[PDB]
């Protein structure tokens, strides 16, 4: 009731102590499909969902490639996934050809981070609306990090963002004590068996609304599509 | 190579500045009375239209005086021009004035356009 | 004496401040309009009394 | 009795500038009388304390050697506005090589003072000026309002209690005064409706002739008071 | 003349190229072109929301031209020192060049640096 | 500066009306020259017999112009229109058209309506000149920058008698200067006891190829004013 | 705020615009095989007002013509603003304008104010007659969303839908065989929505390889009285 | 337990408490006021097809142009309001021909995508001044084209960021065409049947009668450059339905 | 919206409301300071309040020192105090850089009256609540004392105080000074006055004290043991 | 304060500006985190409640490191709090570029308050939602131990405490006798006195974060060894 004053500007704080916009924003992380990461000795995968729709009207690009050691999912708004990726391309790129080496995931995250803080301080300014998750290698082994609107960013072993990914997180919770010791082809049945919480009790996996993304030790980061989802899709169990 | 050339007008109680750089096939023009950069434009004469294609790169998009010029410019000499008119005078006349200045210089050096 | 040597003696907020006022200011501003005098301006930048 | 949040009042006038009017209308009281040969300018510089230091702040000021003008409302708006009196005196000057007339000076502030009446996020002044010249050997003396409106006059008042003193200044004004009874009218008038004890620092006195415009010392205003 | 300009070519890694600087009060333009023609036209400008606002950071925005991150990268590294040594001025650029590495961009600097007019 | 759901500025409006509380202004355009008729609202027997109010101002050795409005608002414009016909002059070493000014005027007025966050300007103008193109003119102006030509107009308080009247009693090619001047004493009479310092009158004719702006003195006033005494009375 | 979209997808201004011209005067444009009618109808005649400065048809170059309907001022920035487009054009590249480019260009002007919070819609609509370097009459019409098209005849403001009906139902290849059908037939659909006769009929044509021409009173008298004889003839 | 007014729906930058930007969405609901075009790519090119609404015989039908050439192997088709992609065309048609006159290639599709893209994001940029553009386009665009990869076609909404598709439809009628494409279309089909089914479907949703003056059609194929249909060939695919 | 709500607006009696609420927001500190000017000399004397035992109180002060040859006293918030103190310190190297000599205290005054008289005038920044007492000795004047207040009116005064019980203070001085000093007289009736305002009996951690003198014209700020000896000698 | 509480460049009619105490009130949602300066260093202590098994350990860390002398424990807004600590380290590290030696804590302490100040006074911005405190050590200087609020005012401390439960935190602080104890048993005493202040039934299980800066390190601020973290919290708990 008495929420109506404070709740329009991102500059305005309540006499409670918060603020509205921020978690308004927070809220259209939902909007989106979900994603499952997971993450181990050796290996970091991304899997991904498409939207239930038909592919002739729409090819959606939800796994994105950024350089050959780092790839994101994405789940919220086009526009500022698509903003964030040029800025972490720019960054990768630079560093790269200027300094004949790469660029650490901390690094590239906190520089995120700090870039996604400015927004919501200043007047006439909205906060970016979409999550993103990480995954990459470097010298200190595989990495899985997550990124928030309110400019936060978190280290994670496993996670899952969009809608409805409550109980794949509850899965990935129950399961997460065998993920070290795991391959890539345990790794990706986890992910898949994941991913598939979020589906209702009839619905299956299907090379048509599956993608995978894979980085690790001696293979550049990669994107499976379509018919290259086939082999990580059979040997898959009855629900 | 490139080139460069520049003259000045008086005009009502202003002083006018021109600056033209030629390139192969290209010409930018540059007038104002104060040394600032605030309007830039583009035209080229193209065969899937009558009117030469042009857009605006910089400025405000409510003054029209640099993206005609520019048309006009590209029609009469067949190359790609880049106008950029900064003058703020609120009379529709002194435009006429600059025009036909400029057009005179045309005439005078048809080498260095 | 300038924005860096003012940055290099007291710190990041003194310039900050400086050119907060300084935007604040000039909400002033219009093309089309008449002539005018910058009044606030010129006493917030400290060239009120002298002529250029 | 009436507040307003509009623009224009039912009588046809902005209403901040009655609003700013009212405000000016507050202040300490002032007297301008134009004689046969030059125009005199009067104060009430009244102090709250004894602990106050008189020779720290004036209230008439110079603006250049034939110029010099006093005030009624706020202070602050009366010292930002005498150094951009003074700028544009001395660019007149830089430019057409001879003293600013009276009546551009007066076109030139009149002009800034309602720039600030059009534009949005600011507020207009809360100042009255009175304004004194001497030009081609003709005495000159204008009152400009916080709108940035202007007229010329023989005599006037502002501040508190204006409307005596120009009844008493109508009731005892002539054509043919000389500039000694100029400043013992505007120093009666002055005295008019005082509440205290005159003395020869609390008042201020200014006058203009064909030799230019400047501060009458503390010692000669003593002088006049001697007389009355 | 109330603006100021300078050129000058010469042979870089073998192909040649021609600057020309020229100054305003609140531009400087920069044009480094291979085929005698503007390509990409790209402007710099300092951030209006910088914390170090005596050494702001450069925003890159393509106006004409392809889009690449490749783009934003050679022109930040070739005209950052000129937006920094001419007092946090913005920068209009014209680049056309065949080919973008290191070594041709640490050879064009010096070209730009003899050409100075700011 | 936003169009009302019917389409109407209230802005343009609100300025309109508040100069409907303003002061009286006539013109009449004769066969031989026109005059301006304004009202003095305020007068005081302290003032400087110059920059009293003069609501006639003088553009020009050709051109005139009255004000019902803001003051201060009024000034601004006609320095600017003073700097507008100089310029001019200079540039074309002809003096300008009064159609010419009038149309440089109403395009900055209207600027104001369109653009920017401003407030428009509250005044109104009565325009009166001669040129080689048309020979005497009459025009008018308003807030929201329309104008247009006129051969009897009346601006300010109480307007609508004095259109009427005016229309009632003005015939077209057959009025002087001396008949106009009376039809202007009337109407003003009837519009506002009129005494004869509270009217400003002021006239352009031609004198041997050359154009002579005067202002009535306070004697021809109260002489005016006394044949008019006269006529009423023999009427009665 | 400007640039604020309608829950079913309309700009407010931009309709609001439109409102405010669907109070203005009725215009009617015709286009025939060798010439071209405008005619605009008088909303009211004060008889102290010159009729030279209160115009709605004017002539933007020798060849193009236009007439319009909404607020005066702004249309009277849209002409000034195409006259100086058109002379730019002639001197430059040397060749006179044609009428798309006309159009075009005052529908790009049109547009591009509909686009900042800074600026509001102009909130006039205009036709624009006149033809081509080869001969070709044209016809085009202009709304204050920056849309335009090409006609056979239209008309905008009052009764715009009912004179649309009126030239459907009488626009034939045969009704404009002749200048004299041409005119008969805009005067009939002009005459559909004034009740007062051809008195308050504004009318002017324009001829192959001829400057614009403006019909006397005595003319529209003579055409009113004929269009009438003939219908009391087919009455019988 | 009181009912109160709350309203979001006033600036471009305001979340709503689920997390929506009303304006966009009122923005992209603008573009149901349009006509309805049909795009559909195959193996061998891009059939575009459109529905151009005469509202009086008074009219010309040939004022009205809904489909564009912007270079000899990209072609466009609109939907809503034609006054807004004026500025769209002409940035995409510089961009093309000053590549091909600096360079001596021609552009890809994606490219020119990407700089018509740039220029309908310009409300909610960082640093864009207050004279440029302050809301979103009311328009949506087709874009087909052949390229070294094959023929490719691309959708824009007033969001403002494009989208690959093979077979979209745009307008009014969009639901019906697209559930009419949905049992059509398949992988192996060629262009002649794209552009019998496209006028099928065209047909079924016009409210009008079908006479090969109210439409519009064109190809572009890896041999040939843009073409449009004319008259005759019009005529000549009609009346094969 | 409102006549009070606005920094721009004036009230239908010709007020700005805001400029009175930021006078009000001095009293907010809960301090008094004193400012008296001698025959030579000029002292400042403030109330130090720690009620912390957790706080470090050498770091809790309000005098400064703006240039080597002029001191200050602050009163009202702290952190809009320590800006102020700051901002001055710039203005006055500034005009060192600009006129090649030091800066007057009536200047350094007016210079900052004027900056804060825009704050004033515009709807987009606020005034700071804080009251400026400044002293110093002239070549060729002698000891000089000033203040500032938020509105921007600035005068010079014989004696002065400012915060809480100022009018008390200024009572209790005009008598004095129309009663009618040496340098230990100055600083005796600065205490006494402060003393008698506040009802308390002072000790020497209890306040701060700041003097300036023609022989010495250095800015200096005494230490516990010289206040305690001069509490000695008062009483 | 309403109908003056919508902007930073507003003051109420009794002489006080709302959004800075909003911000203010917007520290006490956060975790309490304790600071206790000793003889001879610094200890710091935060309450950190987990918020998912999901995490890495060591993840959302408290307690920064400015510099190589120079230790941060924060509370309330954790972006806020980031963007601080790169403004500190971008002022330590100018100060290091320029004047050739470590920047004194008061400075900067002086510098990040400045910078936190100018925030409170434009309508354009925000106050920041975020309270912090500084420790250092040196020879020849001794601890030092300060605290920046969102108003912008900087004081030395004894003993502080920041968050949700500050009072009760800083009223067990008052008890102790630090001027004159050592790190080793200020570590313990800081165990106990979070488990004293911590509520377990309105918040979940929770970790203790602990740190120093002092002597036995060198003027190094470092994490407390894990047998040592153990025994300090085995004293608390058989002390709770």
């Amino acid at each position: 009731m008495f929420r109506n004053q404070y709740d329009n500007d991102v500059t305005v704080w309540s006499p409670q102590g918060r603020i509205h916009q921020i978690e308004y924003a927070m809220e259209a992380v939902k909007q989106g499909s979900a994603t499952v990461g997971l993450k181990s000795k050796t290996h970091a995968v991304l899997v991904a969902l498409k939207r239930a729709q038909s592919e002739l009207a729409a090819h959606q690009k939800k796994i994105l490639h950024v350089d050959n050691h780092i790839g994101i999912s994405i789940a919220g708004l086009t526009a500022d996934a698509r903003l964030l990726c040029n800025f972490m391309r720019q960054e990768c790129l630079d560093s790269r050809f200027v300094f004949d080496r790469p660029l650490p995931v901390s690094r590239l995250v906190s520089l995120i981070g700090s870039k996604t803080q400015i927004p919501t301080q200043r007047y006439g300014r909205r906060p970016y609306g979409v999550g993103l998750l990480i995954a990459g290698y470097d010298d200190m082994g595989p990495h899985i990090f997550q990124t928030c609107p309110s400019a936060n960013y978190f280290d994670c072993r496993a996670m899952s963002i969009g809608a409805r990914s409550q109980s794949a997180r509850t899965y990935l919770e129950r399961h997460m004590s065998e993920f070290m010791e795991c391959n890539l082809n345990e790794l990706v049945k986890h992910g898949l068996r994941a991913l598939r919480e979020t589906l209702p009790a009839e619905q299956d996996l299907t090379t048509k609304n599956v993608s995978i993304g894979i980085v690790g030790k001696d293979l550049e980061f990669t994107i499976y599509d379509d018919d290259d989802v086939s082999p990580f899709l059979e040997g898959l169990e009855e629900r | 190579d490139v080139s460069l050339h520049n003259f000045s007008a008086r005009l009502w109680e202003q002083l006018v500045h021109f600056h033209v750089m030629r390139l192969t096939d290209s010409l930018f023009l540059w007038v104002g009375a104060t040394p600032h950069l605030r309007n830039l434009a583009v035209a080229m004469c193209s065969r899937y239209d009558s009117i030469p294609v042009s857009t605006s790169l910089l400025g405000d998009t409510s003054d029209t005086t640099s993206t005609g010029l520019a048309q006009r410019l590209a029609r009469k000499t067949n190359k790609q021009v880049f106008v950029s008119y900064n003058l703020q005078n609120t009379d529709s006349n002194f435009a006429l004035l600059v025009e036909n200045r400029i057009k005179e210089e045309m005439e005078a050096f048809p080498e260095k356009f | 004496m300038n924005f860096s040597t003012l940055r290099n003696i007291q710190g990041l907020f003194a310039p900050l401040k400086l050119q907060m006022e300084f935007k604040a200011v000039q909400q002033v501003q219009r093309l089309p309009f008449l002539s005018s005098s910058n009044l606030s301006l010129d006493v917030l930048r400290g060239n009120d009394e002298t002529i250029g | 009795y009436s507040f307003s949040l509009t623009t224009f009042s039912p009588s046809g006038k902005l209403v901040q500038i009655e609003y700013a009017l009212a405000a000016v209308a507050g202040g300490a009281p002032s007297v301008g009388i134009k004689a046969a040969n030059g125009v005199v300018l009067a104060t009430e510089k009244k102090q709250k304390s004894i602990l106050y230091d008189e020779r720290s702040v004036h209230k008439v000021e110079p603006i250049t050697k034939h110029i010099g003008l006093v005030y009624s409302g706020m202070g602050p708006d009366y010292r930002v506005l005498v150094h951009r009196a003074r700028k544009l005196a001395q660019q007149y000057y830089l430019v057409y090589q001879e003293p600013i007339p009276t009546a551009q000076l007066v076109q030139r502030v009149a002009s800034v003072m309602q720039e600030y009446t059009q534009s949005g996020g600011v507020r207009p002044f809360g100042v009255s000026l009175l304004i004194c010249g001497w030009n081609e050997g003709r005495p000159y003396l204008f009152q400009s309002d916080p709108s940035g409106a202007y007229f010329a006059w023989k005599a006037t008042a502002m501040g508190k209690n204006y409307v005596n003193g120009k009844t008493f200044l109508e009731k005892r004004y002539n054509e043919d005064l000389e500039l000694e009874d100029a400043i013992h009218t505007a120093i009666l008038t002055l005295k008019e409706s005082f509440e205290g004890q005159m003395t020869e620092d609390n008042i201020e006195v200014g006058i203009c002739n064909e030799a230019g415009f400047r501060r009458l010392t503390p010692t000669e205003v003593k002088d006049y008071l001697a007389a009355i | 003349p109330l603006v100021i300009s300078k050129q000058k070519t010469e042979v870089v890694c073998g192909v040649p190229t021609q600057v020309v600087c020229t100054a305003f009060s609140s531009h400087i333009l920069v044009v480094v072109t291979q085929f005698g023609k503007m390509g990409t036209l790209v402007s710099l400008e300092p951030s209006s929301v910088a914390s170090d606002v005596s050494k702001p950071v450069l925003t890159t925005k393509v106006l004409l031209g392809q889009d690449e991150p490749l783009i934003h990268v050679f022109a930040k590294n070739l005209v950052a020192f000129v937006s920094q040594e001419a007092g946090n001025r913005a920068v209009l650029l014209a680049v056309a060049v065949k080919d973008k590495s290191m070594e041709g961009l640490k050879a064009l600097r010096e070209v730009i640096r003899v050409c100075q007019v700011w | 500066t936003i169009f009302s759901p019917e389409g109407r500025l209230y802005q343009v409006e609100y300025a309109m009306e508040a100069i409907g509380h303003a002061g009286t202004c006539l013109g009449i355009l004769a066969n031989d020259g026109v005059l301006l008729a304004a009202e003095r609202r305020n007068i005081h027997k302290l003032l400087d017999e110059v920059f009293f109010s003069e609501k006639i101002y003088k553009l020009n050795e050709d051109m005139a112009c009255s004000v019902a409005g803001i003051t201060s608002d009024a000034n601004v414009l006609t320095n600017e229109l003073r700097l507008i016909a100089q310029r001019y002059l200079l540039q074309y070493q002809e003096p300008i058209p009064c159609e010419q000014l009038v149309t440089a005027l109403c395009d900055i007025k209207q600027a104001y309506t369109q653009f920017g966050g401003k407030r428009p300007f509250g005044v109104s103008l009565l325009y009166i000149g001669w040129d080689k193109h048309y020979g005497f003119q009459l025009y008018q102006s308003d807030p929201s920058g329309n104008y247009g030509g006129w051969k009897a107009t009346c601006i300010g308080n109480n307007s609508a008698a004095a259109v009427s009247m005016l229309k009632q009693d003005y015939k077209e090619g057959e009025m002087t200067l001396k008949s106009a001047l009376a039809l202007a004493i009337k109407v003003l009479n009837k519009t506002m006891k009129l005494s004869a310092e509270k009217v400003e009158i002021a006239t352009l004719t031609r004198e041997n190829g050359k154009t002579v702006i005067r202002v009535l003195k306070q004697k021809e006033v109260e002489q005016l004013i006394k044949k008019h005494e006269e006529e009423e009375a023999k009427a009665e | 705020a400007i640039t604020v979209f309608s829950p079913d997808g309309h700009l407010f201004q931009v309709e609001y615009a439109q409102e405010a011209v669907k109070k203005g005067s009725t215009a009617v444009g015709v286009r025939g095989r060798d010439i071209v009618v405008l005619g605009v109808e008088k909303k009211s005649v004060a008889k102290l007002q010159d009729e030279r400065t209160v115009r709605k048809i004017c002539a933007l170059d020798d060849n193009v013509c236009m007439a319009f309907a909404g607020l005066t001022a702004d249309a009277r920035i849209v002409i000034n603003r195409a006259r100086v487009e058109c002379q730019s054009h002639r001197l430059t590249v040397e060749d006179p304008v044609t009428v798309e480019y006309i159009t075009r260009y005052i529908a790009s002007l049109k547009q591009r104010y509909t686009q900042s919070n800074g600026r509001r819609p102009f909130g006039i609509s205009a036709l624009i007659v006149g033809f081509d370097f080869d001969g070709t009459p044209r016809l085009y019409q202009t709304d204050p969303s920056g849309t335009y098209h090409a006609w056979k005849a239209n008309a905008i403001g009052r009764g715009a839908k009912s004179v649309r009906e009126f030239l459907e139902k009488n626009y034939t290849d045969e009704a404009i065989e002749t200048d004299d059908l041409t005119i008969k037939l805009v005067i009939k659909a002009l005459l559909e929505v004034v009740q007062s006769g051809g008195k308050n009929i504004e009318l002017a044509v324009m001829r192959r390889d001829q400057s614009l021409k403006i019909l006397n009173p005595e003319e529209i008298e003579k055409y009113v009285a004929e269009i009438e004889k003939e219908k009391e003839e087919n009455e019988k | 337990m009181f009912l109160t007014r709350s309203e979001y729906d006033r600036g471009v930058n305001t979340f709503s408490p689920e997390g929506r930007l009303f304006q966009v969405e009122y923005a992209i609901e603008a573009i149901k006021l349009g006509s309805t075009a049909i795009g559909i790519q195959t193996s061998e090119g891009v059939c575009l097809a459109v529905e151009k609404r005469i509202t009086s015989p008074l009219m010309e039908p040939s004022s009205i142009e809904k489909i564009v050439e912007i270079d000899a192997h990209i072609g466009c088709a609109m939907s809503g309001l034609i006054a807004d992609a004026k500025t769209l065309i002409d940035k995409a048609r510089v961009e093309t021909q000053n590549h091909w006159f600096t360079y001596n290639e021609t552009m890809t599709v994606e490219s020119v995508t990407q700089a018509v893209s740039n220029l309908a994001l310009q409300f909610g940029e960082e640093d864009a001044d207050p004279g440029a553009m302050s809301r979103p386009f009311g328009v949506a665009l087709l874009f087909g084209g052949v390229d070294e990869k094959g023929p490719q076609l691309f959708h824009m909404d007033p969001s403002g960021t494009f989208v690959q598709c093979d077979a979209r439809a745009i307008g009014s009628a969009s639901e019906g065409a697209q559930s009419s494409l949905q049992e059509v279309y398949h992988k192996s089909m060629t262009l002649k049947e794209a552009i019998k089914s496209s006028l099928i479907i065209l047909k079924q949703v016009m409210e009008e009668k079908l006479n090969a003056t109210n439409i519009e059609l064109a190809t572009v194929q890896p041999g040939q450059n843009f073409h449009m249909f004319t008259k005759e060939e019009l005529e000549e695919v009609i009346k094969d339905i | 919206a409102g006549f009070d709500r606005h920094i721009t607006i004036f009230s239908p009696e010709g007020r700005l409301y805001q400029v009175e609420y930021a006078f009000k927001a001095i009293n907010q500190g809960g301090l008094t300071s004193v400012a008296v000017r001698g025959k030579d000399c000029a002292v400042i004397v403030t109330q130090k309040k720690v009620p912390d035992k957790l706080l470090d109180s050498s770091t809790v002060t309000h005098l400064f020192k703006i240039t080597e040859n002029i001191g200050c006293v602050m009163t009202g918030m702290t952190a809009d105090s320590r800006s102020q103190v700051q901002r001055a310190r710039y203005e006055a190297a500034n005009w060192k850089y600009k006129y090649g000599y030091e800066i007057p205290v009536d200047m350094l005054c007016k210079r900052i009256a004027d900056i804060s008289q825009v704050y004033t005038q515009n709807a987009e920044m606020r005034p700071l609540g804080c009251c400026m007492i400044l002293i110093g000795i002239d070549e060729e004047q002698g000891p000089q004392v000033y203040k500032c207040d938020p509105a921007g009116y600035y005068c010079g005064f014989k004696a002065t105080a400012a915060g809480v019980k100022q009018t008390e203070s200024t009572s209790f001085l005009e008598k004095k000074v129309k009663k009618k000093w040496t340098f230990e007289q100055t600083v005796e009736t600065a205490i006494t006055c402060l003393s008698t305002v506040l009802s308390i009996d002072f000790k020497p951690s209890e306040i701060e004290v700041g003097v300036v003198t023609v022989e010495n014209p250095k800015f200096r700020i005494l230490t516990e043991a010289e206040i305690d000896a001069h509490l000695v000698a008062l009483a | 304060g309403t109908g003056y509480d919508l902007s930073a460049s507003t003051f109420s009619p009794d002489g006080r500006v709302f959004q800075v105490e909003y911000a203010m009130k917007a520290v006490e949602n956060s975790s309490t985190a304790i600071g206790i300066r000793c003889k001879d260093g610094v200890v710091f202590g935060v309450e950190k409640l987990v918020l998912s098994k999901l995490y890495e350990e060591g993840s959302n860390k408290r307690l920064f490191n400015v510099d190589r002398h120079v230790g941060m424990a924060v509370a309330g807004l954790l972006a806020d709090a980031r963007s601080l600590a790169d403004i500190a380290r971008e002022e330590a590290s100018n100060f290091r570029s320029n004047f050739g030696y470590n920047i004194p804590l008061k400075h900067l302490a002086d510098r990040v308050a400045m910078y936190v100040h100018a925030y409170t006074l434009y309508s354009a911005v925000r106050p920041f939602g975020c309270s912090f405190m500084l420790g250092s050590y040196s020879v020849n200087d001794g601890a030092q131990l300060y605290m920046i609020d969102p108003s912008g005012v900087s004081y030395g401390y004894w003993g502080c405490a920041i968050g949700k439960a500050r009072q009760a935190a800083k009223t067990e602080i008052e008890k102790l006798q630090m001027k004159e104890m050592t790190c080793r048993d200020i570590v313990k005493e800081v165990a106990k006195i979070i488990y004293i202040v911590h509520d377990e039934v309105k918040d979940k299980a929770f970790e203790l974060e602990l740190s120093w800066v002092g002597e036995l390190t060198n003027g190094r601020h470092e994490i407390v060894p894990k047998d040592i973290r153990e025994e300090a919290e085995k004293y608390a708990k058989e002390s709770l």
